[PDB]
């Protein structure tokens, strides 16, 4: 019994024997254990690396931005476009488009005006999901930096720098969601999967 | 991230230790040498 | 064309140019980060992951 006791414990108290507590070398040694279990745990949850598997929850960061890239698809077709109007707008369309003459074939700019209406409205189902995004990472940072209770201000500090990172992102990563849509504006590729002759 | 956190000032201050694990160790220590002085004492019997 | 050569420069220059030849600071994390280099590269080329 008294041996068992002692090897459980061993490994521990070679340690804290030999503390100081004027010694670098520990402080430094202890901040490159908490950094490197942060980052590990960190990528457990999002990446699904690792053996440790969590099999009573959904993995969090993981499973739960996995699940906002197959809500905002319902997002995309809460639109309700009201078919009367845009039967009423066709036809002056038409009509104005020819102009003076009686015209002859079917217009283009009609086909072309009508679409760049409808692609202007997905500008805001995109900027939910880029919100519903972050709060999700915000959210995983704080479940990994339960770990660290054992040092205050360096719980403090790591959620800190990691949270404002996250955050500073989010403007450029809007700007190229904006710039997207732009793009589809710009130009009209008809000979893509189409109704081509119809 | 590494860098980041080591250059912040004062790393005395950053890593202290939390009031419980200084009782933790400090027992544990205690432990360690009574259970010592206890299978010292059960050989000195046992003979 | 320079400005793109400018760039692959500078994130490490800053380091440089306050290059000191007696700075433990300097060295201290120079330390940390290299331990941490080689033991993420060692279990990478034996586990396989990444």
């Amino acid at each position: 019994k008294l041996q068992s006791q002692l090897l459980s414990i061993e490994k521990e108290v070679e340690e804290y024997k030999n503390f100081r507590p004027d010694d670098p070398a520990r402080k430094t040694k202890a901040l490159l254990q908490m950094v490197q279990q942060f980052a590990v745990d960190f990528e457990k949850r999002i990446e699904g690396s690792g053996d440790q598997i969590d099999t009573y929850e959904l993995s969090g960061g993981a499973r739960i931005n996995r699940i906002f890239h197959e809500r905002f698809p319902f997002e995309l077709v809460k639109m309700e476009f009201d078919e009367k109007e845009l039967r009423r707008e066709i036809s002056y369309a038409i009509k104005n488009i020819h102009g003076i003459r009686t015209g002859l074939f079917t217009p283009d700019m009609a086909f072309e005006t009508i679409v760049k209406k409808q692609v202007k409205k997905i500008r805001e189902p995109c900027l939910k999901c880029v919100d519903m995004v972050i709060s999700e990472l915000i959210s995983t940072v704080r479940q990994c930096t339960k770990k660290l209770q054992q040092y205050p201000r360096l719980r403090e500090e790591m959620e800190r720098i990691v949270t404002t990172h996250i955050r500073e992102r989010e403007g450029r990563t809007k700007e190229q969601v904006m710039l997207l849509i732009d793009i589809e504006l710009a130009y009209m590729n008809t000979n893509h999967e189409d109704f081509i002759g119809f | 991230l590494l860098a980041n956190l080591y250059s912040c000032g004062d790393q005395n201050t950053l890593m202290e230790e939390s009031a419980e694990q200084a009782q933790r160790r400090d027992e544990m220590l205690r432990m360690y040498h009574a259970l010592k002085e206890a299978l010292s004492i059960i050989g000195n019997i046992n003979t």
